[PDB]
């Protein structure tokens, strides 16, 4: 669990030397995106709800895994979903501010794709539902903080492979 | 009973009662005409159920009653009557009540504790109850000794 | 002391699980499971992890093993890391 | 047999873990308290009660030497199933020999 | 090469230590049965002369087809050899056994004596009876049930130079399969 | 087939083995002389099995239970009457992972 | 089912079903074939029924079916018969195994956050299911409606 | 930048999980003991010797294990004319009482890994009973007469396995002798005829 | 966890058909019975004890797994059989309700086989007094129910093999 | 035994021994050859320390051997001497072990479940340790005599 | 988790037999170093924190792992290793006192070679710091006490190796 500046501190650290030109190169570059980054995470979170329901409706909502014997079928198992991409949406926002992937993999990516193995959760829906809701996240956001926001969603796409 | 029970179910899973468990309450008030005449044909039966319960009970546990027995003498054998006397009643009101839950907390629950603490042998007054089932089942048509055994043979099933 | 006193059916403390173990035993198993919790839409509550690894005692190795199933979950591997086998003294 | 003949040690070692005590019980003074003279309450125990006889007389007895020692009606039931099969299926091939 | 003594030093430089009070007990006890060690070697190098014997042609009358023509024991040179690397090897098993360590036994008999025998020729499933005999031989001499030729000896506990003494031809029996 | 009716109960009789044991004469013989056989047939006329007999597992169904996630193995009836169709498909599914229809 | 019903809740607690319990296996398994012949009924009828359903959810509710509202256009409605189908079809289902489960491990645990998530108001599909089981009693009797009654309102009852 | 960078998260960290891969304890993939050679396909005889002989039930359990495997290429040598004098009566369906201890020689209570023998020699008794001599020198780890090939193979209970040239048969086995003819005397008077008589032991007669 | 009627139900949904006439044949032989088994069920919890008692001693307490160094020396290892071997009398007593032998793979046959060999207990001698204990359960219940009980034995038998 | 509980009792606290366990451990190894000549004696004593501890146990429970009890017949009979010398011989492990460590994971853990399910009374077999008890202090000093017998009503108290 | 006289009853028992002469003349042995064993567990726990010190002032002071980047380099890894060198001379004393190391694999070694691996822990580095803590032990306790006392370290150190 670090950010930019944790993951530019530790690195400077476990060297023992100081802040450098060089370090604090890049924690300049981080607070000049700070004000793109909040407003990202401000939208997002006000359409949170809008965003998970525009993302299955265009990816997998009427898709046989929808229809009986589809994984999502019954009511509990579709309702696991919406809470389920829930969290890639608020996870992902959470890369988007701290600006380092490391909370991904620390609390969603260990043992994801082996535990939807072991459900039977099918990999591939998982990862169009993510990218369908990486391309509404890009509509509210914009262009810029939607390829910040969006670079963590393939981050989870890639690693829940 | 069934219906205490069904309550307590339903109670703790912050639901109402299920047509499962409202058609056998219904299933249940209809069937208590037929009850009450099962039960009455046990109540003023103990004088034989009882006393016919302790007949094979000795002649197949003459060690309890022999000299050195828990119960011998004129004073333990009353009391070896007591409990048969005891846990027929128990049987009339789990009838009545459709369910052991009346034998399941009289009775039944720490039964090994009572029995171990008085020297008694558990097994003993197993047999016993059994010996009292075939005299019930007796008394009954085929109907109704698949029910008034079947209290019988679960008051055997906990008491070992 | 330990679970096998003399309880069994019809006695005052409620029939419940028994486990073999010895006095402050000192086996543990390395277990392996999921346990989907399948009370989370009613509830609401936070989710949390259901995959997990972890070294459970002998002396309730069962109750758990009995209790995964209970609730649905499935063992994918369990061991017996700490411990003999066979082994009348030492248990301990 | 050659796992009948593993049952027959297994029935050899049986004994032997308990002949200290077998012999150690036999000049005990056992005496029970009731089943022997009739002019003491045995109840049903004057003989056996009602179907607790067994089928056999044996499976009706316990032992360690007994129980593991009517296990030989089980594996020698399968040895003598496939052998006596050997004697009149060497008949089909015996006889049907001559005839050819 | 080494003995017990020095393959405790070579052990204890590999750590950077002193010979301090934890190994020494090892080697105070190796010196206390010094005197049973050297009543061991001893009844294997009375008999080792006939020892030799005794188990190359106890590998003849196993396999007999080294003494048919063609073989390996067929030419009388190709005999004398045979009884020479039979006790060749017991002097490098007694060394072992004085020593207390197999550095000798690996590093002078066995060193190279896999490709020897496949370069000679020589059977070497055949070359494993002739060792494992002196095995079953000096287990038998050391803790004295040969059965023919006992030895007088102050009474007491060898097991432990039995299976030292099993050990070495292992060691042997293992490099040159 | 047995179409062998060219060869009656009398095949491998072979009648030349001769054994002259000497100059003298040939000692004709009839000796069946069966080969290495072994008759390679499996389930023969008897069941030869005494007990120690608890052989018997289902096969496997993937992730799931074994006796399956139901719906993979054979329904037949009614469909339904509105049914709308798939329009995605997404591959057809597994064993389905643990929680069946009644979870 | 509701022998499962029994065996789950006689397995949490270590025993085996008591007398109550085998009373409500039994009962249930001899009532069998009633429902049996009961859901042939209704799966003749589910062109029937939801046709009439269709009926008086609309017009109690034009808001849905106007442009504007969730049900507007045709393949918004032809999924909107398949969703009665469904539950017609979920009924026959909870009809036969006598309990709540299969109307509840389906269709009932999470349906608010279904339909949340689809914009389907949850109310009107309250009024969905109670102008469903206003549909079913027009082609059934007397007889049988009041079995299948206490089917439907459970639905009600979980969708608030 | 440090070459052996190390696990963990937040500050002091080095940019790589816990674990190396986020998790702390890993769940083990090894099979067991008898299906690890199972799937190596050269453990084949040996596999099928456990199962036959009843031993594959002891090196199930999940004690720490070191077998020593031979394969069947070893049990494919076992045709020597001085081994096949002492194995071979083995091959009859009766023997199999000493087929347990022979294979039971192979099983050694521990994890004796071939890095744990760095120019070590150590003995230890099998579960058969007997002591056997593990020597470790010159990278050559040897059990008894095994020279062993493959270095370890790792099991599911911490077990190591080792795949070894040849058999290791136990110290003192001796091999069943052949089924034979029960023998009776003949005569009687051949046989006190044969019995020294008391006035024969004070050399009073002949 | 499903009965004879919810894998009748439940497979016949997971299509999403409705019950056709072909499947009721299940339920009308599983609900004609349905009396059968609840009598088997019945005699069964009245004579558990006894029925444990009668497959020990016609079975592993012959042995020698009862001997010291066999498995089963000790006190708390004796007890522990009669405990373990009530699960197999009981769980079969519930396959034998709902028709299924689903509860016991998903509550008994699972990491049943990878324990026992854990603690190295005797596979072996565990399916003969399963099978002893198959064999008394026929005694009581009658030839069909025995058959019926002794239909889930050999079950756990073959999976725990 | 002493060394190995006070080892995982101080195991646990996550700290080393104390002076009180240490002090103990020194003062149980300087016990040790009193311990051996006491467990020497009961070790060549077991012919007449069983089969006269069975002599008294059939003195006062001839139930137990008459016919009907469990011990009936001359099979059960040398069975019921072979348990008094299993439970002689684990007192001779708990003496050297100085502690009932031994005794408790053998024959004591779970007995109550051996013998109710063998049908065993185990307030007989109870019996027969205390026979054996007289027969055992009866072979030695007072001062080894308030040992041998303290280890038997130690388990005499955890077999009720 | 045996000692010595554990180990012994067990051997003895797991045949069924007595404690004939050969398992009471192990026991003789180990009651003769009853004495030596209770005084050198008295010194080691006296000098626990001074025998740590000693041995990584010895060992891994100054070398690399110390410094930056090295294994041990910040505050919180520095004291996970006086932490973690008090297991090892606490575990020894307990086999030194126990004399037999069943307690150190069964509390210690399993899952440790893993665990190292895991973490990154420098094995070398960890082994030579045991060698160097079974050097100081032996100036403690004496000669033969430290051959006791050290001969539980190096059974630590080769299977953590
Ligand atoms: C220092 C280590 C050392 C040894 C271990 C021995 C062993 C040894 N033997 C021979 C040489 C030989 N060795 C054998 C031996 C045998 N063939 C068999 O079938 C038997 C199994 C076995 C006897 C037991 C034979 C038959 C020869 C003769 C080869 C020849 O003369 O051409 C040679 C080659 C020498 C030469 O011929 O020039 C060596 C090195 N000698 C040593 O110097
Ligand atoms: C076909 C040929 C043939 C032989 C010649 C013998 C050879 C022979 N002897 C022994 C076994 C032995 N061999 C000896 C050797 C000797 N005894 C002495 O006292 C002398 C020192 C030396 C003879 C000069 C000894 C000491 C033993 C051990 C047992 C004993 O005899 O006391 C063994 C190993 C055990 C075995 O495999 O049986 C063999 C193969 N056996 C055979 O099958
Ligand atoms: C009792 C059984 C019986 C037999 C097996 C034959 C064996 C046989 N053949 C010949 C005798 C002969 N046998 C042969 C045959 C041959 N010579 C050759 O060089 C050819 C390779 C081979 C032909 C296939 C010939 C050519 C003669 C000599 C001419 C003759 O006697 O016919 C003789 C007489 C030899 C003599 O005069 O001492 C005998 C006994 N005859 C018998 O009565
Ligand atoms: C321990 C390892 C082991 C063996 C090496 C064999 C050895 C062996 N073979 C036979 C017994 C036999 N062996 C032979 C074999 C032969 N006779 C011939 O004339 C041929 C030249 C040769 C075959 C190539 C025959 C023909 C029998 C008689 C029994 C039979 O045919 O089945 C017997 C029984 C002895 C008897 O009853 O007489 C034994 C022990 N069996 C074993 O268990
Ligand atoms: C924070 C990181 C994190 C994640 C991601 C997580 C996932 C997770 N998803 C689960 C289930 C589930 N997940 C789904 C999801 C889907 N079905 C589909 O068809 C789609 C492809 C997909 C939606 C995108 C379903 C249907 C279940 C229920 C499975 C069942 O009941 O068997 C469960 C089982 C328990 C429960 O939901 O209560 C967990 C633990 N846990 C975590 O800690
Ligand atoms: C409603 C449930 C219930 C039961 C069962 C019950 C039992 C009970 N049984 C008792 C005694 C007794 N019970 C027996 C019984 C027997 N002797 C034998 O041989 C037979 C095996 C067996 C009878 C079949 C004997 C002999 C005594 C007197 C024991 C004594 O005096 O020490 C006593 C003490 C005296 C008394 O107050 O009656 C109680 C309380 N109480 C309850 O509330
Ligand atoms: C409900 C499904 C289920 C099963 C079956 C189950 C089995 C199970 N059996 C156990 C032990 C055991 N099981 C046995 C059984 C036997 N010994 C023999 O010789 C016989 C072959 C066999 C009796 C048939 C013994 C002796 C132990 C104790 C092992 C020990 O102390 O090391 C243990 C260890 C813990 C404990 O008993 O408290 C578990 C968890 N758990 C489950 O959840
Ligand atoms: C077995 C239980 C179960 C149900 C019920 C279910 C419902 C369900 N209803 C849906 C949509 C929908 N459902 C409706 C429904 C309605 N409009 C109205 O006026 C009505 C009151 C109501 C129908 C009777 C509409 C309008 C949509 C489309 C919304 C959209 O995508 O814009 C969708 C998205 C995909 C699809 O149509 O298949 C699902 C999954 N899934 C299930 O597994
Ligand atoms: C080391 C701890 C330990 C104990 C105690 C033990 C007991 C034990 N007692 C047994 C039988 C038995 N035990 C008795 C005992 C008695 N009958 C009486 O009347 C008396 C009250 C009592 C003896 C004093 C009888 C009669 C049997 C045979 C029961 C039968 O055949 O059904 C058996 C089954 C047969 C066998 O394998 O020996 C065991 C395992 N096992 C152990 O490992």
């Amino acid at each position: 669990m670090q950010d930019a500046i944790t993951s530019v501190i530790n690195a400077a650290d476990v060297q023992g030397k100081y802040l450098d030109a060089n370090s604090v190169e890049k924690l300049r570059g981080y607070f000049q995106t700070g004000e793109l980054r909040v407003r990202a995470a401000a939208t997002i979170a006000a359409n949170a709800a809008t965003i998970i329901k525009e993302a299955v409706a265009k990816s997998l909502l009427y898709s046989d895994i929808t229809r009986p014997g589809g994984n999502m079928y019954t009511t509990r198992r579709y309702a696991a979903c919406i809470r389920d991409l829930d969290y890639y949406l608020r996870y992902a926002t959470y890369g988007m501010l701290a600006g380092d992937p490391s909370i991904l993999d620390e609390r969603v990516l260990n043992g994801l794709k082996e535990t939807y193995n072991s459900l039977g959760v099918p990999i591939g829906a998982t990862i169009q539902a993510i990218q369908a809701m990486k391309e509404v996240t890009g509509s509210l956001v914009g262009s810029d903080a939607g390829k910040e926001m969006g670079l963590y969603f393939d981050y989870i796409c890639s690693g829940l492979s | 009973s069934i219906v205490t029970k069904s309550i307590v179910n339903a109670d703790a899973e912050a639901r109402y009662l299920s047509p499962g468990e409202l058609d056998r309450i219904k299933s249940f008030v209809l069937s208590g005409q037929r009850r009450l005449r099962i039960a009455q044909t046990l109540t003023e039966n103990r004088e034989r159920i009882v006393k016919q319960g302790g007949q094979q009970l000795f002649q197949r546990r003459p060690d309890v009653v022999s000299p050195g027995g828990n119960a011998y003498g004129e004073e333990m054998t009353a009391t070896c009557l007591r409990d048969l006397d005891y846990y027929l009643r128990l049987v009339t009101y789990g009838i009545i009540a459709g369910d052991v839950t009346p034998i399941e907390e009289i009775g039944l629950v720490g039964v090994k504790e009572m029995y171990s603490a008085l020297g008694t042998p558990i097994s003993g007054v197993a047999e016993g109850i059994r010996c009292m089932k075939d005299v019930a089942c007796s008394l009954l048509s085929g109907e109704d000794a698949a029910e008034v055994g079947f209290y019988f043979d679960y008051t055997l099933a906990a008491m070992q | 002391a330990y679970d096998m006193d003399g309880t069994g059916a019809g006695s005052l403390e409620p029939r419940g699980i028994k486990s073999s173990a010895v006095e402050k035993d000192s086996r543990c198993f390395k277990v392996t499971f999921v346990l989907p919790s399948q009370s989370r839409l009613y509830t609401f509550r936070e989710l949390q992890n259901v995959y997990t690894t972890k070294m459970v005692p002998f002396s309730s190795w069962y109750a758990e093993q009995q209790r995964i199933q209970k609730m649905g979950g499935k063992i994918l591997k369990v061991e017996l890391v700490a411990g003999g086998q066979m082994r009348s003294v030492g248990n301990q | 047999q050659i796992e009948l003949d593993a049952a027959y040690t297994s029935l050899a070692s049986s004994r032997a873990f308990l002949a200290p005590f077998a012999a150690m019980a036999a000049d005990m003074d056992i005496r029970p308290l009731y089943g022997k003279n009739p002019q003491v309450f045995a109840g049903q125990f004057l003989g056996v009660g009602a179907g607790q006889w067994g089928k056999t007389g044996a499976d009706t007895v316990r032992g360690r030497s007994r129980r593991v020692a009517a296990d030989i009606g089980v594996k020698e039931f399968q040895l003598e199933r496939v052998k006596q099969l050997v004697v009149d299926l060497q008949r089909a091939l015996a006889l049907e020999d001559a005839e050819a | 090469m080494l003995d017990a003594f020095s393959r405790v030093v070579v052990n204890s430089d590999a750590k950077a230590a002193y010979v301090g009070g934890s190994d020494l007990q090892a080697l105070k006890s190796f010196i206390a049965d010094g005197n049973k060690r050297l009543d061991a070697v001893n009844s294997i190098v009375s008999n080792a002369s006939c020892m030799v014997s005794d188990a190359v042609s106890g590998m003849i009358c196993e396999n007999p087809g080294l003494i048919s023509p063609g073989g390996n024991c067929y030419t009388n040179r190709r005999m004398a050899a045979c009884l020479r690397d039979g006790e060749i090897i017991l002097r490098y098993v007694s060394y072992a056994l004085l020593a207390g360590d197999a550095s000798v036994l690996e590093d002078r008999c066995l060193n190279g004596l896999k490709e020897t025998y496949i370069a000679l020729g020589v059977p070497t499933n055949s070359s494993i009876r002739a060792v494992s005999i002196m095995k079953a031989q000096a287990v038998a001499f050391i803790t004295n049930t040969a059965t023919e030729r006992k030895m007088s000896f102050a009474a007491g506990d060898c097991t432990s130079l039995a299976s030292e003494v099993a050990s070495y031809f292992d060691r042997v029996g293992a490099a040159i399969s | 087939d047995v179409v062998n009716a060219a060869y009656p109960k009398n095949i491998k009789n072979k009648a030349p083995v001769i054994s002259f044991d000497g100059k003298k004469g040939v000692k004709l013989e009839m000796v069946t002389l069966q080969t290495f056989a072994g008759d390679d047939s499996e389930d023969t006329l008897f069941d030869y099995s005494s007990g120690k007999f608890m052989p018997q597992k289902p096969a496997d169904m993937g992730i799931a239970w074994p006796s399956g996630d139901g719906r993979q193995a054979e329904m037949k009836g009614g469909k339904g009457s509105f049914n709308q169709p798939d329009l995605r498909k997404y591959g057809p599914f597994p064993d389905f992972l643990k929680r069946s229809m009644d979870l | 089912s509701l022998v499962t019903q029994v065996i789950l809740s006689a397995d949490d607690e270590l025993r085996y079903p008591t007398a109550g319990e085998l009373e409500t296996i039994s009962s249930y398994l001899k009532t069998g074939e009633y429902r049996i012949r009961l859901i042939s009924i209704l799966q003749g009828k589910e062109q029937e029924i939801i046709r009439l359903a269709s009926k008086k959810i609309f017009q109690l509710h034009p808001e849905y079916i106007a442009p504007g509202g969730n049900a507007s256009g045709a393949r918004q409605r032809a999924l909107c018969l398949r969703d009665y189908g469904w539950y017609l079809r979920l009924i026959t289902y909870a009809i036969l195994a006598g309990d709540k489960e299969p109307l509840e491990k389906i269709g009932i645990i999470g349906v608010r956050e279904m339909y949340n998530s689809l914009g389907v108001p949850i109310i009107g599909m309250i009024d969905a299911i109670k102008c469903l089981k206003e549909a079913t009693v027009e082609v059934i009797s007397q007889e049988e409606e009041d079995f299948v009654a206490p089917y439907y309102d459970y639905i009600i009852q979980g969708m608030s | 930048r440090t070459a052996y960078p190390y696990t963990g998260s937040g500050y002091g960290s080095a940019g790589v999980p816990y674990g190396q891969d986020t998790y702390g304890y890993k769940a083990t993939t090894a099979k067991s003991i008898t299906e690890t050679a199972a799937q190596a396909g050269v453990f084949n005889t040996f596999v099928k010797l456990l199962n036959e002989s009843g031993v594959e039930k002891l090196v199930e359990q999940a004690g720490p294990y070191t077998v020593f495997a031979p394969t069947d290429d070893a049990f494919a040598a076992l045709l020597e004319p001085h081994s096949f004098n002492k194995l071979a009566t083995l091959l009859r369906p009766e023997n199999n009482d000493a087929l347990r201890k022979v294979l039971m020689h192979h099983v050694i209570p521990g994890a004796f890994t071939s890095a744990s023998l760095m120019d070590r020699a150590v003995t230890v008794k099998s579960l058969a009973g007997e002591p056997i001599s593990i020597m470790g020198l010159n990278k050559l780890v040897t059990a008894g007469t095994a020279k062993v090939v493959r270095a370890d193979v790792p099991c599911a209970n911490g077990c190591i396995i080792h795949a070894v040239s040849s058999v290791i048969i136990p110290p003192n086995y001796v091999p069943v002798p052949q089924p034979t003819k029960p023998v009776f005397p003949r005569s009687v008077i051949a046989e006190i005829a044969k019995l020294p008589t008391p006035r024969q032991a004070l050399g009073l007669d002949p």
